[PDB]
């Protein structure tokens, strides 16, 4: 292989590896914030579904 | 937490219906027909407010 093919193939590898390395670091930051604040799709633990609640008038009034 | 607002003892004085349960049972059917209007308004207030202090009148 000529020096140019190896040279410019190397840059293609470096760009791919650098992009992945950046995304790896961002993911650890997103995971840290999502777990600390619980305001994202991850670390979202279920809560009772409000649609299980009965809203019709009950036998007694005060409720 | 705040103080629970309560009506005064004078806000609760009314002439009570001092008859026994067998008397009410006997008159119940005619009572339900004749006194439906104020009775149903009170129970509407009662299931809407969900608070006995809001339906005293």
């Amino acid at each position: 292989d000529g020096p140019e093919k190896n040279y410019e193939r190397t840059m293609a590898i470096l760009q791919i590896e650098a992009e992945k390395a950046e995304l790896r670091l961002k993911e650890l930051e997103v995971r840290r914030l999502m777990r600390a604040r619980g305001d994202g799709p991850w670390f979202h633990y279920p809560t009772i579904d409000k649609e299980l609640i009965d809203h019709s008038p009950k036998a007694t009034p005060d409720n | 937490p705040g103080i629970v607002e309560l009506p005064s003892l004078e806000d609760l004085k009314v002439q009570e219906v001092k008859v026994s349960s067998s008397v009410l049972k006997a008159a119940a059917h005619h009572y339900g027909a004749q006194c439906d209007k104020p009775n149903k308004e009170f129970m509407l207030c009662r299931w809407e407010e969900k608070d006995p202090r809001r339906c005293l009148e």
